RNA sequence: GGAAGAUCGUCGUCUCCGGUGAGGCGGCUGGACUUCAAAUCCAGUUGGGGCCGCCAGCGGUCCCGGGCAGGUUCGACUCCUGUGAUCUUCCGCCA
RNA sequence: AAUUGAAGAGUUUGAUCAUGGCUCAGAUUGAACGCUGGCGGCAGGCCUAACACAUGCAAGUCGAACGGUAACAGGAAGAAGCUUGCUUCUUUGCUGACGAGUGGCGGACGGGUGAGUAAUGUCUGGGAAACUGCCUGAUGGAGGGGGAUAACUACUGGAAACGGUAGCUAAUACCGCAUAACGUCGCAAGACCAAAGAGGGGGACCUUCGGGCCUCUUGCCAUCGGAUGUGCCCAGAUGGGAUUAGCUAGUAGGUGGGGUAACGGCUCACCUAGGCGACGAUCCCUAGCUGGUCUGAGAGGAUGACCAGCCACACUGGAACUGAGACACGGUCCAGACUCCUACGGGAGGCAGCAGUGGGGAAUAUUGCACAAUGGGCGCAAGCCUGAUGCAGCCAUGCCGCGUGUAUGAAGAAGGCCUUCGGGUUGUAAAGUACUUUCAGCGGGGAGGAAGGGAGUAAAGUUAAUACCUUUGCUCAUUGACGUUACCCGCAGAAGAAGCACCGGCUAACUCCGUGCCAGCAGCCGCGGUAAUACGGAGGGUGCAAGCGUUAAUCGGAAUUACUGGG
């Protein structure tokens, strides 16, 4: 299932900053992202169509650590359901409630995310939660269990919270460090670099 | 009580058997149509007291040698039956020596054809036998005369039998059994039926079929003839299992046994008993259980011989095996299975000693198990396959004190000492050799110690030294708590001449080794270990100071939170005079060590000193 | 009549083998592979990468 | 498993062959020749083991070899006696 | 709100544009094979030989129909031991019950398989000339007699299988008789048709003291209704072949008889000469049909595995009986092939039920647990039965979810590879430090699937009746195969867990070595002839992930059968 290997070689394959590995920093640079993707890394290669929008692919399920076969599906309901398929595929693919973990601020990556709700820690509406697909669903409040409070990790990530400047669609007290989320985004309030529309037409041959 | 019968052509084999259990050993009808057993037949005699006698009726025809061996397998009683019309011959004395080194360890002689040659001859053939059987080391054998036909001496040969010991084997050994005979029948599956060598097996049980190589479920099961829940070792168990193989596929000499075992091995180690001389490098049959295979035998020291076969087979420890003549017609020797890997190196001088010391001085898996040790590291795949040993008997090794167990081989704590010692003094040689760092990693260390060793012993070790405290290290680097990262004079000499220039204002590396006339690459170096002494510091890679500058650094930055509550460029020109490109050197410094960090516009002060007091 | 691939085989007077489909395009009217691995065709040894293709254990080391 | 049988040199095959092997055909390597071939002349075409120092796609030694041994004979691929690898045919497997 | 939906690429040539094939990119599958494989959920799992079958189980039930007492538990006269109120023994169907027997109802459902079937089928839509057990509504009856028979007894046949001889007995078994019209026939007059009791309780009263009598429950016969199920007709729709053009004599119509639950050449006698067919008759090849599954923008194309409806078949070929229902999977009879026993006369058997075995095949599972739930048979009920069903086992066969750690970590270590010999890359990767413990392992707690049924009790209803029985409350004790359940709580240690394919273009991803048109690769176009990004190895990357590839199949692309949509 999950990657569990270098994160920032696969940063650097697509030459942005892609989140995977914070903590202590943001984006590391003095690992040489863009000089080194591979042996051949170095010399640049020209981008045929199908690799632009296909490397867009990869970047993007990377980004948000999901596998082919769940990110199809994600794509096959997103054009069942009503509304554009690009914005509301990204929508629903945020809807995951390890993405939410992190955007609520208290995690180190992603796959930190991954970590803490697979052990048990994320409570929503009163119930535990291990599966790190779970779409939360809007005007939902969730916690982290009290015996899960303690734990060093939660504080030493709600400060990167601060630092990281937080998201507007969701409303975080963290005094408990219990959040709520309110109303599923829409394209323009976030990202402004992944393109979504090479996403559905690479999927639409 | 597995009896099996033996002796020369048409000397009343099989008809004691009928005499004795009233079951005709022939079923084959080309037996029945030739009035012999071209095939071993079993027969069996169910008692009352509920224990029941398997008997192994085997031919005697030199071209069906070949098959008795296959049934010899496993015996606890042997009865050799001679009939006093020629007496012994040397097709019975063949059989002796085939039973002889199987090692079987008591025989009954049987005389038969009573009736037809007069009292005389009784006492001679009496007195030949006697003769006979101190030749291949059958001393205390119980003589009984009688006549099948009319049944004279029946009764006195009968209660001998039930008065036979059994003899046991270890209560903790995988399950291993030699197929015999594989053959559908028509209710329920494939029933293979074989001598099962040691161990038990339940209903339940999953093996492995060899030669097939194919994990099969029991199905159901016969400990002899009788349906049972269980078997044990000592019986011929009919085995009926379900799984991918089929009956066709089976060929004679197909083991079934509890776990996967290791690749078959060609080459392999025999103690050596024969009655002829052998000579080196000969071909010859090699026969185990159920087994033919053609092997070239090499002589090493003394009654220690090499087999090498040109068909793999798979061998335990001590498994007693024929070796006979390539041509057939003569048994010259005996065979035992004592190393089942032997490397290149047989007859070095320091390692016949060392085989002495493997198969004679041990009868036992313990003592095997030092004697290991001291060759060196164990695999407990290679030494439970050789012993046969299951999981609480392995787990015994575990018991005795001073066994290192890392994720695989065992380790005696003389010899982890041994190369605890060799991997310290290696240690200590590249600490020397270079006095310049801080001293060598882990697996660097396992490769200037003993590359050709197993990983997890010896990082293992390694741990039981740290653990010890002969070694501490600190941020990975393993250094005798000695080290100091002091350096030589070879360096200093450099940094003599080195300190003004630093001192008044410091430079670049490239500039550096310009200035002095020193390579880049060692100016470099050396800057980089005068900076592990804390003399200077790159605020980036190439670029040194003093320290006197840098928590100057720090007092330009020691305003910005206070007078300004931002952090921006602007202040480098507008503060002291210092340029953007040294401010933006100092601050990725700062960064990095944690006395700001960068987010967006600005740097934090989460961990440093640079606050003052009010 | 159906093509044998890999370097080297065991194959000789009646073996029984299991064939698949794909042709190969130089010797016309055979239109077959033989499986390398299955029944009495032994998977090529000496072969490291592809060898799910050709039907050879990985190695131990 | 039994019985009957076929084949298995020195790169492949056929004809042989009691004087320590021969002959044909093909294949391969090398030469003349070219980008490499084909063709046309030339030259060549023994292997495997044990013991010993690297594993080196090695280096020495000694031996054995018409599947693997023995016997015959002054001398065996050839005569004779066993047996193995693959394999044809018939027979039988019965806890 | 119920739709929102249509992409191209490579290869003919020196180059071009057309025509036209072939190949690819997608989705899918009851798949198999290779390498690899931690867990859980929900599914699925002989596509071949409708080939043969060992062993076990898969249809029984009612003593509230009957005569009875084989087996057990009480009780009884008695035996009368001795422990003198505990125990010993015969006799006793008299009570609880029940083997064997007659009788009722079931076995025509449930389950399997697709051989046959081109229509005797199936689907859609109509119809008249029908029958329908148990279910339900109404109207009424339910009176009065007899002769047997199985079981049983005595004998006897036969190895077995199963009978035979003689005698006895009961029934809600069977046959009379009486009765009966809104039933049958008949224009009518008229004629004719049936039944069976049993059980629980009971005051007075009868009492051959067996029982009669009252009340309730339930059973039986008759006719008409309802539901249901089934039979029959009709029109249309449902493959390919004209390198099958003629076909039909009970087949086309009539009148009369016969037959069926019912219309009908269904059948027979006689008469007439019809009838079907280029809108494809007849013959041949293949085939179970449908709701739907896959695919496609759609129109179409393929298909009919799982689930549900209908049809056909039960070793092969026939025939009929009993029955409301069969021409009957585990019923009868005859024939036939194949297996088995036998005492040689004779019998016996049919897994396309659940398992399982042999064979065939590339290939497809356990000789398991429970009737706890739903449903079915019988029964008043309890219950008993149930391979239906509920579950479990096995298999990565599919779909889905999770894990194989997380954070920090540079003098960018070693080793590997590459180098322009300055270095680059593996690589924050590893090591180190600080954390977690999901799943697995070990130990504790712990739902829901459970409705009812049984005992007791109260009221109402019933009735001569404070009884029986029915209904509805209330109290009690109890019903789980899965099951060591889901789920939760503790323990310890990153500890037990990542492959497979590809890297010339199409198509994401390149360098070195070995070989030298050899060895090999190849979906297509191509590579290799001494500098191979195409072979083999390595290093690096890419794509997928407990899977990855290959092969097989269908649609798509293919406007490449062009109705939409071509010439
Ligand atoms: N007089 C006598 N003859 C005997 C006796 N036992 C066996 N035989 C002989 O042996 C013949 C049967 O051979 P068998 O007893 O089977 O001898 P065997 O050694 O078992 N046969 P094989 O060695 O081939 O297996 C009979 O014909 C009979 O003559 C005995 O006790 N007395
Ligand atoms: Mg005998
Ligand atoms: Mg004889
Ligand atoms: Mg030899
Ligand atoms: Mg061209
Ligand atoms: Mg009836
Ligand atoms: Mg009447
Ligand atoms: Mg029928
Ligand atoms: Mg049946
Ligand atoms: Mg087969
Ligand atoms: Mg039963
Ligand atoms: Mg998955
Ligand atoms: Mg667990
Ligand atoms: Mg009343
Ligand atoms: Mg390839
Ligand atoms: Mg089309
Ligand atoms: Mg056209």
């Amino acid at each position: 299932a999950r990657y569990l290997g270098p994160k920032l070689k696969l940063s650097r394959r697509e030459g942005t900053d892609l989140f995977l590995k914070s903590g202590v920093r943001a984006i590391d640079t003095k690992c040489k992202i863009e000089q080194a993707p591979g042996q051949h890394g170095a010399r640049k290669p020209r981008l045929s169509d199908y690799g632009v929008q296909l490397r867009e692919k990869q970047k993007v399920r990377r980004i948000y650590g999901v596998l082919e076969r769940q990110f199809r599906n994600y794509y096959k309901e997103a054009a069942r359901l009503k509304g554009n398929t690009g914005e509301n595929l990204l929508a629903l693919l945020e809807g995951r409630l390890d993405n939410v973990v992190y955007r609520m601020g208290f995690g180190a990556t992603r796959a930190e995310a991954r970590q803490l709700v697979s052990h048990k820690a994320i409570m929503v509406n009163g119930r535990v939660v291990n599966i790190a697909s779970y779409q939360v669903s809007p005007n939902d409040v969730v916690s982290i269990r009290e015996k899960a409070k303690k734990q060093s990790r939660v504080k030493a990530a709600l400060e990167l919270a601060e630092q990281r400047e937080k998201p507007t669609w969701l409303e975080v007290d963290a005094g408990k460090m219990e959040g709520t989320f309110k109303r599923k985004p829409e394209r323009s309030d976030l990202s402004a670099d992944i393109n979504e529309h090479l996403i559905v037409e690479l999927y639409s041959k | 009580m597995i009896i099996a019968t033996a002796g020369h052509v048409d000397h009343g084999k099989t008809t004691l058997l009928q005499a004795i259990t009233g079951v005709n050993a022939d079923r084959l009808p080309e037996e029945k149509k030739r009035g012999m057993t071209i095939d071993l037949g079993y027969a069996y005699w169910p008692q009352p007291d509920g224990r029941v006698p398997g008997f192994i009726d085997v031919p005697g025809h030199e071209k069906f040698l070949s098959n008795m061996l296959a049934g010899v397998g496993g015996i606890d009683h042997a009865l050799l039956v001679v009939a006093c019309d020629d007496g012994v011959m040397a097709q019975t004395r063949e059989h002796l020596a085939i039973l002889q080194l199987t090692g079987n360890p008591m025989l009954t002689v049987a005389l038969t054809k009573a009736d037809r040659v007069d009292e005389a001859r009784v006492d001679e053939v009496e007195r030949q036998v006697k003769e006979v059987l101190r030749e291949y080391g059958f001393a205390e054998a119980k003589l009984f005369i009688t006549a099948a036909t009319e049944g004279r001496g029946m009764d006195a040969l009968r209660e001998h039998l039930l008065q036979l010991p059994e003899r046991e084997h270890a209560s903790q050994h995988s399950f291993r059994l030699a197929i015999d005979r594989a053959f559908t029948v028509k209710g329920a599956g494939l029933v293979v039926t074989g001598t099962a060598l040691s161990g038990e097996v339940k209903v339940g049980d999953s093996l492995w079929l060899t030669g097939v190589n194919k994990p099969m479920r029991v199905r159901a099961l016969h400990a002899q003839n009788q349906p049972t829940e269980t078997a044990n070792a000592g019986q011929r168990i009919a085995l009926n299992i379900a799984g991918d193989a089929e009956k066709e596929q089976i060929n004679r000499g197909d083991w079934l046994l509890a776990d996967v075992p290791p690749e078959p091995f060609t080459r392999v180690i025999v103690e050596l008993q024969t009655h002829t001389p052998l000579t080196q490098w000969q071909p010859l049959h090699i026969h185990h259980a159920a087994s033919h295979v053609t092997g070239r035998v090499s002589l090493l020291e003394d009654n220690l011989a090499e087999l090498v076969f040109d068909t793999p087979l798979w061998l335990a420890d001590n498994d007693r095996l024929v070796l006979r003549d390539i041509s057939a017609r003569n048994t010259l020797a005996g065979a035992r299975v004592v190393m089942l890997n032997p490397p290149r190196r047989g007859k070095r001088k320091p390692e016949y000693l060392q085989w002495l010391a493997s198969l004679a001085r041990a009868q036992s898996d313990a003592d095997a198990l030092s004697v290991h040790l001291e060759r060196g590291a164990v695999n407990l795949a290679d030494f439970a396959w050789a012993r046969q040993l299951n999981g609480e008997g392995m787990r015994e090794l575990l018991q005795q004190p001073g066994y290192i167990q890392a994720g695989y081989s065992l380790l005696n704590a003389p010899v982890a000492a041994r190369w605890q010692r060799k991997i310290l003094d290696t240690l200590a040689t590249y600490h020397e050799q270079h006095r310049d760092e801080p001293g060598p990693g882990r697996e660097r260390l396992r490769r200037m110690a003993l590359p050709m060793e197993d990983e997890a012993l010896v990082l293992l070790l390694i741990e039981k030294m740290r653990e010890s405290g002969d070694i501490h290290s600190h941020h990975g680097w393993l250094h005798l708590p000695d080290h100091k990262a002091g350096f030589s004079e070879e360096q200093q000499a450099i940094w003599q001449k080195a300190e003004p220039l630093f001192g008044d204002e410091p430079w670049w590396v490239r500039d550096l080794a310009k200035e002095t006339g020193t390579d880049e690459q060692a100016m470099r170096l050396t800057l980089r270990q005068a900076a592990q002494q804390g003399i200077i510091t790159a605020i980036v890679k190439d670029r040194y100071y003093r320290n006197d500058r840098i928590v100057e650094f720090a007092n330009m930055i020691r305003d910005l939170d206070q007078e300004c509550g931002s952090t921006c460029a602007a202040d480098f020109r507008d503060r002291l005079g210092v340029g953007r490109k040294l401010a933006i050197q100092i601050l990725e410094y700062f960064d990095r060590i944690g006395f700001t960090r960068r987010r967006g516009n600005d740097h934090l002060l989460r961990d440093a000193l640079l606050f003052p007091e009010k | 009549t159906s093509y044998i691939g890999g370097e080297g085989h065991n194959l000789q007077e009646h073996s029984v083998i299991l064939i698949r489909g794909g042709r190969v395009k130089d010797l016309p009217g055979v239109r077959y592979h033989t499986v390398r691995g299955a029944l009495d065709c032994s998977g090529v040894k000496d072969r490291k990468q592809a060898r799910s293709k050709y039907g050879v254990k990985r190695p131990k080391a």
